[PDB]
């Protein structure tokens, strides 16, 4: 695509560039370019993928959520709450349609060892969760059952593969605990989930370097802020 | 309230 | 353009969605549209005009700075850092040029009482303030005349049409204040300007309402915000 | 310093 002149080298300096001038719309059309080249991405370059566009995207939720509200209110005029609505709704899933795109040509193909592998996968999950909040009846369905299958394949080789502690392997508890009390209405799995999450975590904190055990417990943080809101 | 993801 | 099969109420409706959705880049688009439909603004749909171009220039503006400080340290590499800061200049640019070709087709010509007349002149000058902050050399000169130019014209009328407390009056001295300091490199007319502005106006708040007097006391703060600054 | 322009 666009991208396809530039170096590879310069579109992860210009991502990284883009992340300091918070320019996220570029910064994800660069990192794009990078997964284009065909080549696995880095630790780092991983993580500039998913900064990028996960301020794209949650710009876009942000949005979304305050439209959908102003509809509901107007339903409790014209066409135009809703038409604005629709706009907004079909660029967000063009975005993760674009990312599941690049995690499936071919990120995920390609991911053998285990933390580029569940990253992947629970970013699959991740944008499925995305599509499932803006989606509606039996399309939903499906959508719902691709988050929580890409969430599940994560959790298997995280469990098997990672420590209890591994930021990759908590983040993605967290997030397949939110995807189970927001989107699947199983408040219970994500009270449970949260929770031995959180008691096997700490009973391998002993284990971390000063920078590990900073790392894991700001995880940590967000999980024990969830079981305060949900119990 | 919505719960926190991952940041 | 691409509004032109929008109704013109539809498109100011989705102007006002679009602000409470933090988009104003849809913002933007819409009032361009509006603009295009040939009738006047009034006094609110000059204001969506502004609040839109504003923010999304204001980015532009807050990305390029961190670029060329970026670029200026580089050369105390590649040729990426100024690439990707030409990239977004160019970009600024646009965003200006386009604001200008609205105000010269048709806002400026049409608009005839000073309160339009004023908020479009000062506009004029602010969009072309924008473009003196990324110019260099001869260029440059030329587009700061035609600022200091725009901000003369609406200077003259808002002096014999408005009370000193009108908050356009106002919110124009402020701007070519700043435009004097850190365009003109006339630091003494800014800090000239924006005492007597000041002055002129705390004498005229006797005269005001208690919402008028809120309106016209907060852009007077910003005026001595930059006097506490420069003195 | 930058100075306030209007907002």
């Amino acid at each position: 695509g666009a991208m396809g002149s530039m170096e590879r080298a310069s579109l992860i300096q210009k991502a990284k560039l883009a992340e300091q001038a918070e320019r996220y719309e570029d910064m994800a059309a660069f990192m794009k370019g990078a997964v284009e080249k065909g080549e696995e991405l880095s630790c780092e370059e991983r993580n500039l993928l998913s900064v990028a566009y996960k301020n794209v995207v949650g710009g876009q939720r942000a949005a979304w959520r305050v439209l959908s509200s102003i509809e509901q209110k107007s339903n409790e005029k014209g066409p135009e709450v809703r038409e604005y609505r629709e706009k907004v709704e079909t660029e967000l899933q063009g975005v993760c349609d674009t990312v599941l795109g690049l995690l499936d040509s071919h990120l995920i193909k390609e991911a053998g060892d285990a933390e580029s592998r569940v990253f992947y996968l629970k970013m699959k999950g991740d944008y499925y969760r995305y599509l499932a909040e803006v989606a509606t009846g039996d399309d939903k369905k499906r959508i719902i059952d691709s988050a929580r299958s890409a969430y599940q394949e994560a959790m298997d080789i995280s469990k098997k593969e990672m420590p209890p502690t591994n930021p990759i392997r908590l983040g993605l508890a967290l997030n397949f605990s939110v995807f189970h009390y927001e989107i699947a209405n199983s408040p219970e799995e994500a009270i449970s989930l949260a929770k031995t999450t959180f008691d096997e975590a700490m009973a391998d904190l002993h284990t971390l370097s000063e920078d590990s055990y900073k790392d894991s417990t700001l995880i940590m943080q967000l999980l024990r802020d969830n079981l305060t809101l949900w119990t | 309230m919505r719960p926190r993801s991952l940041e």
